[PDB]
RNA sequence: UUUGCUCCACACAAUAUAGAUGGAUACGAAUAAGGCGUCCUUGUGGCGUCGCUGAACCAUAGCAGGCUAGCAACGGUGCACUUGGCGGAAAGGCCUUGGGUGCUUGCUGGCGAAUUGCAAUGUCAUUUUGCGUGGGGAUAAAUCAUUUGUAUACGACUUAGA
RNA sequence: GCCCUGAAAAUGGAUGGCGCUCAAGCGUGUUACCUAUACUCUACCGUCAGGGUUGAUAUGAUGCCCUGACGAGUAGGCAGGCGUGGAGGUCAGUGACGAAGCCUAGACCGUAAGGUCGGGUCGAACGGCCUCUAGUGCAGAUCUUGGUGGUAGUAGCAAAUA
RNA sequence: AGAACUGGCGAUGCGGGAUGAACCGAACGUAGAGUUAAGGUGCCGGAAUACACGCUCAUCAGACACCACAAAAGGUGUUAG
């Protein structure tokens, strides 16, 4: 795969002669490729309505976009997952101005602040919100105070060449 | 880009450094470090001394004779950190290790020639601010080597001679610089200005 | 999965080939799917190959 | 002279010592690929001599051809050199060891008269 | 004046070896400046000789060489492959070659 | 390797050659031979492959 | 022909602190060096700089003996005899030289540079 | 090879050497408009410490 | 398979090798630390 | 002992090379701070400046850099001397005084090279040794054989005998 | 979850070693690079396979030449081969102007089995090709006979006083 | 000790897991040159001292299938929930 894409895949099953024109529905998958988009979308609904690739049929695998990636988005996640026992449920607020790359700060946070695999991992509720109050997590509030500014010590300087001749300073 | 080169110790993380020498030296590139006793390392002295004594034990049983060699000394405990970090038992890497020379303190052919400081090694760049560290010092101290003081005072030696040195290259290079000033002005100086150097 | 590779053309290793799509052959494919790798042929591809 | 031949390579040349020779004298360098149920060499161990495989042979083209282009041929007296008359250019007369210098040398004329390219030209000839 | 060398230092490494056995013809080399692998390209094919002494005087000397020439771009720090007319006694590991700058391309 | 599906380097078997010693026989079989090649013509096919069998396949008739 | 013999130093004139004293040896070592001292003057030579180059010696038929072991054994106790020659060479100094002159073999780019000296200098 | 390396007896024809003349004559005209043109070819070239072929522009 | 009975060794192991000691002259292998804030004077001397 | 040894300036038969080809190119500590200049009211200092790689700084044009002239300066600058001073951590190497001498590319000139045939390291280092140069210096010890015990299987240790 | 607790045995010691601490450690996404008797394209080999082919003032059509494929392998099977003792046949072959044997960090042919040649050695009968004939090929059998060793100038020759 | 399906070994080298008959990738005439498996890219050793999100200090860290063991029961250590 590589990094993550949101698709709007919208499948009706297979329309037979007693059910032409189906209900159809529409689920919102992730990933970087349409076969793995498919693949999530097909065992997702193999959770709700009796089917598999065998019975129904994704209609489109089309693609999501954001219309203002120019403002700060604060999200505010939602997960259920399992673990080396399990199984158990979450929520988050992870911010970044792009939906698919704070799924992927997530997939990383499961790994990282959980140690848990994506396989174990289904991605929910994910709603950016508005006013400030309405924000849980004070560590994301963290970066909420007016009038914002912020330095960053120790500039570990990156090294092209082995040997350097002035054994460098944290200047930054 | 320098046949024999120089290590200036103060600062590097034992690791780091240990592999970048055994590189250029199965590389040919003739390289000596200096005062392997500043040769600041990592958590605290007491982890790595415990350490230290499994290599203490560590002998043939029936022969305490011909068993593993235990260097107290802070240079001699690095060339361990090489010694098995190369081939030394294949031709090529007995004479390949030859062009390696550690030192304690900066020595009089070293302290009037330039000692380099390589970044992959200088705690200030391979460590977390907070995150404690070592020193060869206190772990030499108390394991066997008994030279602290001898090499320590060395240094308040060749460091007060180089020290005085450089105030006088200091303002030397300070009036040079005065004249740097009234070098410019001209043409040969406007025109080596715009050519790049 | 032995013989069906055997019966599907792919007589030796990193070998590849078509077949026409019907739940007839359909069937080999999901027998011997960590044995290959197929998808959808494009224009530009086929002439090449 | 001899013929447009490509170049004679033979790729493994070094001789295939039989495996124990070069332990024991008891034990011949004339090869044979061991019977043994252990034997490494039998094997094929990464580091043993490598038996005398059919993948070796020598290409059709340059077979039997010496690096000149001259395929060495048992030539015995009069008669016998008369033999490759016309072949000048793609056989060689290698007089056998088993000459004696009188008939040796008699025969040696003949070769650079028909344009004979003898190999062995210092057999029994003092020089 | 005083510089007379054309080619570049090239530091000679090991033949072309995995964990176990390495390959007696096509030796990785290093060089002098060559960090950037994009723009590695400029030392690719030129061709390279060794320069080692000898005691018994060959054509006049006793300074002979084993010729070779660069190949592709190995590794990611500047490395280099390369082959030989004939390939070096592995003695020769770790020193310095020398590598011409032909044929050109600027 | 390839997938041995069918026995490798399989001896086609049936006689291309009589096991015979004797030249005459031989000879019908050059001609024959020469028949079943140029004639492209069935009948011959069939006495070049009955010269090589053996006194079996040649029984008295 | 060590092989489990104690020291002596006697024999540390030859660095190596390991000897002993083979007297029947020398026995028959002079009576052989004597009849060579006597060959050297029966030709007439400088028996003076007689310096010996080739004295060699090899197993002679080993002399058929045994000694009687337990058990009613019979283990071989044979003389271990042997075959010595030495040859006393004149010493004859001077050598001076007699060997190759190598025809220098050089190519067109390096006769070349023959001329191109005399340009630098002369 | 019955010589090496007997001198020469065999040096130059002046008919190349006149043929020189018969060229720069023209080619130092123009060099006598760039400044320091003739100083640059008076000089060599070699790889100098500090500086890498594959950047420096040519 | 344990001694039998827990016992005492049979020497010193700090005073070995057994080595014969380089010569019949006994090496001084130590000398007292020193106090410049005393005349000068000896540490050692010989004896028979 | 046939004049055997050895230091220094070089020179020539050699000898091998773990690998010269502009330059190993001197603060110390700080690393949640400092380098330099700088100045005041002398410091854990008022003020400016700086890194952000050495991709620096220095070297660097001439028959592997020849032969000759002059201008502007007398700088810089290699060899061989010397002097003030210093270095014992393996000093054995470094800072300096006054000269002699070499050269100058800081500028302007003026002759030179080809045929190494369009490439062939195309040889310009130092390590060490040798029979022969000649400018000085230098006149032993060791073992073995007898001997001793404080010695020991023997070697060895150990003291002794012009 | 991570880290400690839980967490005790015998020769000192193994994330393989060294070494690793915003890692080289636990998890994970992007990667770029790294090299299998494998696959890629190819040269050559033998076998198998499907073919074209006598055309003569020649031949081996058990030939020549073409296209494709394939090569693991003990026990094991049959094919093509090499060598060796005598027999009938034959190259009016070898040979006291050196056959056989033998030695040969000398050369050639063959995948090889072995053949061939250079030199020494040596002194009397021997090799090729076509068949025949077999007491026909040795590293092994605590293999037989005869030979020679490392052990080894070692153990040790020491009772009947000396 | 014993059964079944398939696979191997035996009898099959090879490259990988330090190492090993069985596993991972894979099978072999001889070579040439590309590309990869497997397996890895501090160093030993060919290959990032690559980048991004993290977590984690241990006066007994951990550090990759088979595989060379660790369990119940705990921590106002520290993070997420």
């Amino acid at each position: 795969m590589a990094h993550f894409k949101e698709y709007q895949v919208i499948g009706r099953r297979l329309p037979t002669e007693s059910v032409p024109e189906p209900k159809l529905f529409r689920m919102r998958i992730f990933a970087s490729n349409e076969v793995i988009a498919k693949s999530r979308y097909w065992y997702f609904l193999q959770k709700l309505h009796k089917v598999k690739k065998a019975s129904g049929e994704i209609v489109s695998i089309n693609q999501i976009n954001e219309a203002h990636p120019t403002k700060v988005k604060n999200f505010g996640v939602w997960v259920r997952y399992d673990s080396r026992s399990g199984t158990h449920n979450m929520y988050k607020e992870i911010r970044d101005v792009s939906r698919v790359a704070a799924v992927e700060t997530l997939y990383q946070d499961m790994a990282a602040r959980h140690r848990a695999r994506f396989r174990s991992i289904h991605i929910l509720k994910v709603a950016e919100i508005e006013k400030t109050a309405d924000v849980k997590r004070q560590y994301v509030k963290q970066f909420l105070t007016k009038d914002l500014k912020f330095p960053l010590p120790h500039r570990v300087q990156k090294s092209t060449k082995t040997f350097s001749y002035k054994r460098p300073s944290t200047f930054y | 880009v320098e046949p024999v080169v120089v290590i200036d110790g103060k600062g590097h993380l034992v690791g780091r450094l240990a592999s970048v020498v055994a590189k250029q030296l199965l590389n040919g590139q003739k390289i000596v470090v200096v005062r392997a006793e500043e040769l600041n390392i990592s958590g605290e002295f007491f982890r790595n001394k415990l350490k230290y004594h499994d290599f203490l034990r560590k002998a043939t049983a029936f022969n305490k004779t011909r068993g593993p060699f235990h260097f107290r000394a802070p240079s001699r405990i690095f060339y361990k950190a090489l010694r098995g970090m190369v081939s030394h038992k294949t031709a090529r890497g007995k004479a390949a290790l030859e062009r390696l020379k550690v030192f304690e303190g900066i020595p009089p052919p070293y302290d009037k020639k330039k000692r380099v400081v390589v970044p992959q090694a200088l705690r200030v760049l391979r460590l977390k601010p907070g995150r404690k560290y070592t020193t060869l010092g206190k772990l030499s101290t108390s394991v066997g080597w008994k030279y602290e003081d001898v090499v320590a005072k060395l240094e308040a030696k060749r460091k007060v001679s180089s020290a005085e040195y450089y105030a006088k290259k200091r303002a030397f290079t300070k009036k040079v610089a005065s004249a740097n000033a009234t070098a410019a002005e001209s043409d040969v100086a406007k025109q080596l200005a715009a050519l790049g150097y | 999965p032995r013989k069906v590779l055997q019966l599907l053309r792919l007589t030796r290793i990193n070998s590849g080939t078509f077949v026409k799509v019907t739940k007839a052959t359909l069937e080999l494919l999901k027998l011997i799917e960590p044995y290959v790798a197929y998808g959808y042929p494009s224009y530009s591809t086929i002439r090449q190959l | 002279a001899s013929l447009p031949h490509p170049k004679i390579v033979k790729k493994h040349t070094k001789k295939f010592k039989r495996h124990h020779s070069d332990r024991y004298h008891r034990v011949a360098e004339n090869w044979r690929k061991q019977k043994g149920i252990d034997s490494v060499v039998r094997r094929r161990f990464r580091g043993n001599i490598s038996q005398p495989k059919i993948g070796y042979g020598s290409n059709k083209k340059t077979k039997f051809l010496s690096p000149s282009g001259h395929k060495t041929f048992l030539v015995a007296n009069v008669k016998d050199l008369e033999t490759l008359t016309m072949h000048t250019k793609t056989y060689a007369a290698e007089i056998a060891h088993n000459i004696s210098a009188k008939n040796r040398v008699v025969i040696l004329a003949r070769a650079k008269a028909l344009g004979i390219k003898v190999t062995n030209p210092k057999g029994r000839l003092a020089l | 004046a005083e510089s007379h060398r054309l080619y570049v230092k090239g530091k000679h490494l090991s033949y072309q070896r995995s964990k176990r056995v390495n390959n007696p013809n096509v030796s990785l080399i290093k060089i002098e400046g060559v960090a950037t692998p994009q723009d590695a390209q400029f030392y690719l094919g030129k061709r390279i000789a060794y320069v080692y002494r000898a005691s018994k005087e060959v054509r006049g000397s006793k300074i002979r060489v084993m010729w070779g020439k660069v190949t592709r771009t190995h590794g990611n720090s500047g490395v280099v492959r390369a082959t030989f007319r004939n390939n070096l006694p592995a003695k020769t590991f770790g020193a310095s070659v020398r590598i011409f700058l032909y044929p050109s391309n600027i | 390797g390839i997938d041995h599906t069918s026995k490798q380097h399989k001896r086609s078997g049936h006689r291309t050659a009589p096991k015979s010693d004797n030249v005459y026989l031989k000879l019908l079989v050059k001609l024959y031979t020469f028949l079943a090649r140029r004639t492209d013509a069935p009948f011959n096919k069939v006495v070049l492959k009955a010269l090589f069998l053996s006194k079996i396949n040649r029984p008295p008739v | 022909f060590n092989s489990s013999i104690g020291r002596t130093a006697q024999g540390k004139e030859f660095g190596v602190t390991k000897a002993r004293w083979p007297a029947k040896s020398v026995k028959f070592v002079q009576g052989l060096l004597q009849n060579a001292a006597a060959n050297a003057e029966a030709k007439g030579l400088d028996a003076t700089k007689l310096y010996v180059s080739h004295i060699q010696v090899n197993q002679a038929p080993k002399q058929r003996r045994r000694t009687y072991r337990a058990h009613g054994r019979i283990n071989k106790y044979e003389s271990s005899p042997s075959h010595i020659e030495l040859v006393v060479t004149e010493k004859e100094e001077a050598v001076a030289k007699a060997a190759e002159k190598k025809v220098v073999r050089l190519t067109s780019r390096q006769r070349g540079r023959i001329a191109a000296q005399k340009r630098i200098a002369a | 090879a019955n010589l090496f390396p007997e001198q020469q007896n065999k040096e130059i024809k002046a008919e190349r050497v006149e043929d020189q003349k018969v060229v720069d004559k023209a080619l130092i005209a123009e060099i006598k408009k760039t400044p320091l043109l003739k100083q640059y070819l008076s000089a060599s070239f070699s790889l100098k410490n500090g500086d890498k072929p594959h950047m420096l522009k040519f | 398979s344990h001694r039998k009975y827990e016992a005492p060794r049979h020497g010193h192991l700090g005073f070995l090798p057994r080595k014969r000691a380089a010569s019949i002259r006994a090496r001084v292998k130590a000398f007292p630390k020193d106090d410049r804030s005393k005349p000068v004077a000896l540490t050692s001397f010989l004896g028979y």
